[PDB]
């Protein structure tokens, strides 16, 4: 149809600062067209792997809205965010459900995100008393206390502070350094037609 | 802490030339240092960073190179407006340490300095001070020496010197030599002199008075 | 246009407090690591502080850490370095100055972009004064080659720098004035000279026009050769 203003993809994928795993954040990318060959044309980037759509054929579609999301996580594990996986991220902190129809990207920043004496920047969350429903977000930082006596806000065996905090590093290996991943998930139930990308007539 | 040194601290050159800043450091830093230009009496501004990587809107004749505990920075062609400042910046701990200042200047012909000496005046001398000037004028290397002889007795710890900016028009520099005494310190000595030497200057000249003589 | 604005300099004495500001506009305040840096007069340059883009990382220079301290709001967009037990080892120029990359040091991408024109602190423990010139009497030794040389001197001007023009600023060709010094009793002091040919000498008459806006001293001195 109409309408020629180009979406935002610019302001999540240059943005020099990502949001720790276990706080992410959310966008709405609405009312625009959308412009996909920037993505794979510029950034140098591993694992497209994108469920329920070929990547090649994201032009000729239209959707009905566009969620974006973005993280920093560790490099061996990436392969955790997926339907169906287990894992510490996967249970605790971002968990993809079964019926997912989006993609994923992620690609190395061992050139931004790692100090010399060692970012603590990012956190992740270690421990939890169940599993979450799928697209939820936690900012809890209260103890959990596994030992009977109840340590109430206190540092002992059997309590533990929920949060973990990472620390990037350059002498690390390739398996330890940090990776942006960024998750698109759609919709196609196509009924307004809004956010689609480009197309004549 | 860390230490960087600039190996050149001042270089003359001419237009279209090609020059080289050698900021060596201490430890090995990797790749962490960067590079800085200062104009005449502005703000400096950012020339390059991780010593590979041009920032932003910096002509592609200044480029860098280096690796360990070695850096240069290059300027493949001199132009009028390149003459200014350049500083090399560490930055692999938290307390940052700037090299001591490399400053560049034009290329040009010797000068024999003119050598001029002035008796301290009659009206200066009834307040309690005494004051001999040694002048310098159009001299084209900036390096000199000034010494202080009185009474065929090297002088020393009681002085002090100041040297102009390079001339726009003759390019060349003027050097001023205070020297302070006291009323009756001055009184006590017979002659005063001043000797300077200088790469234009052939053998030390001495522009001398004495006290008993108008 | 990014830019940084400081403000709060001046002169204090020893023993005494002082705050700045240091205004920022033209770019995201909330994601951008900023410093604090001071420059000595023809002394190269040197680190002063600086902070990280949430308040948590905050690094001193061993001469410097515990004494002032660095604090960012992001509600009015500004930076305050506040100053405690001033010296006169402090007396500099000032600059804030915006780093790139969010966090302070240590990253492989950093590097101070946008400098301010910074402001001018001294601390000092004398006052403003009136200035003594006492001229340069051109001799028969102050002349070569059909050209004297003559100036005027100066002296014990403390508070600001002074200006001087010869002949009411007809006289600019040939005119050297050297930068202001600072003598070892703690008050300032220059001298400008002129070179004139001999054949004007004795006909012209050479008064310079010292001008000290601090003391409200307006002094003109004549400079005439001196007679054996
Ligand atoms: C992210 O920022 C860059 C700024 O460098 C944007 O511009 C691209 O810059 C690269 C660098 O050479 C060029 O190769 C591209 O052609 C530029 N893109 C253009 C002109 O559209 C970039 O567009 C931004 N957005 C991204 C990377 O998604």
């Amino acid at each position: 149809p109409n309408i020629t203003n180009l979406c935002p993809f610019d302001e999540v994928f240059n943005a020099t600062r990502f949001a720790s795993v276990y706080a992410w954040n959310r966008k709405r990318i609405s009312n625009c067209v959308a412009d996909y060959s920037v993505l794979y044309n510029l950034a140098p980037f591993f694992t497209f792997k994108c469920y329920g759509v070929s990547p090649t054929k994201l032009n000729d579609l239209c959707f009905t809205n566009v969620y974006a999301d973005s993280f920093v996580i560790r490099g061996d594990e990436v392969r955790q965010i997926a339907p169906g996986q287990t894992g510490n991220i996967a249970d605790y902190n971002y968990k993809l459900p079964d019926d997912f129809t989006g993609c994923v990207i992620a690609w190395n920043s061992n050139k931004l995100d790692s100090k010399v004496s060692g970012n603590y920047n990012y956190l992740y969350r270690l421990f939890r008393k169940s599993n979450l429903k799928p697209f939820e977000r936690d900012i809890s930082t209260e103890i959990y206390q596994a030992g009977n006596k109840p340590c109430n806000g206190v540092a002992g065996f059997n309590c533990y502070f929920p949060l973990r905090s990472y620390s990037f590093r350059p002498t690390y290996g390739v398996g330890h350094q940090p990776y942006r991943v960024v998750v698109l998930s759609f919709e196609l139930l196509h009924a307004p037609a809004t956010v689609c990308g480009p197309k004549k007539s | 802490d860390i230490q960087l040194t600039q190996s050149p601290s001042f270089l003359s050159a001419s237009v279209g030339d090609r020059v080289t800043v050698t900021c060596r450091a201490s430890q090995g830093i990797s790749s962490y240092v960067a590079w800085y230009q200062q104009k005449a009496g502005k703000a400096p501004t950012l020339l390059i960073y991780t010593a590979s990587t041009l920032q932003s809107g910096v002509p592609s004749r200044f480029s860098g190179s280096g690796s360990g505990t070695e850096f240069t920075l290059t300027i493949s062609s001199l132009q009028p407006e390149d003459f200014a400042t350049y500083y090399c910046q560490q930055l692999h701990s938290y307390p940052v340490t700037f090299g001591q200042g490399t400053r560049l200047d034009i290329e040009r012909t010797v000068a024999a300095p003119s050598v001029f000496i002035f008796p301290p005046s009659d009206e200066q001398l009834k307040s309690g001070t005494a004051s001999v000037v040694c002048l310098l004028n159009n001299f084209y290397p900036r390096e000199a020496k000034v010494q202080w002889k009185v009474d065929n007795a090297l002088q020393s710890g009681n002085s002090q010197e100041s040297v102009t900016e390079q001339d726009s028009k003759d390019s060349t520099y003027s050097l001023s030599s205070t020297l302070t005494l006291s009323k009756a310190d001055y009184e006590k000595h017979k002659v005063y002199a001043c000797e300077v030497t200088h790469q234009g200057l052939s053998s030390p000249v001495t522009k001398s008075f004495n006290r008993g003589e108008c | 246009e990014v830019q940084l604005v400081e403000s709060g300099g001046g002169l204090v004495q020893p023993g005494r407090s002082l705050r700045l500001s240091c205004a920022a506009s033209g770019f995201r305040f909330d994601d951008y690591a900023l410093h604090w840096v001071r420059q000595a007069p023809e002394k190269g340059l040197e680190w002063v502080s600086g902070i990280s883009w949430n308040s948590n990382n905050i690094g001193y220079a061993e001469s410097v850490k515990g004494r002032f301290t660095i604090s960012r709001d992001t509600a009015k967009k500004s930076l305050y370095l506040q100053m405690n037990d001033l010296r006169a080892e402090d007396t500099a120029l000032y600059y804030c100055v915006k780093d790139r990359h969010y966090d302070s040091s240590g990253y492989f991408v950093n590097g101070f972009d946008i400098w301010g024109q910074g402001t001018l602190v001294t601390v000092s423990a004398a006052s403003t004064k009136g200035p003594s010139v006492f001229p340069l009497a051109p001799s028969s030794k102050s002349t070569s080659g059909g050209t004297a040389a003559l100036g005027c001197l100066v002296k014990d001007y403390f508070p600001e720098p002074v200006t001087v023009s010869w002949n009411s600023g007809a006289l600019t060709s040939g005119v050297h004035t050297f930068p202001a010094v600072l003598q070892s009793s703690g008050l300032y002091s220059l001298s400008s000279v002129v070179t004139v040919p001999s054949s004007s000498l004795g006909t012209q008459t050479y008064i310079c026009n010292v001008n000290h806006k601090p003391s409200n001293t307006k002094v003109d001195k004549r400079v005439e050769p001196k007679s054996c």
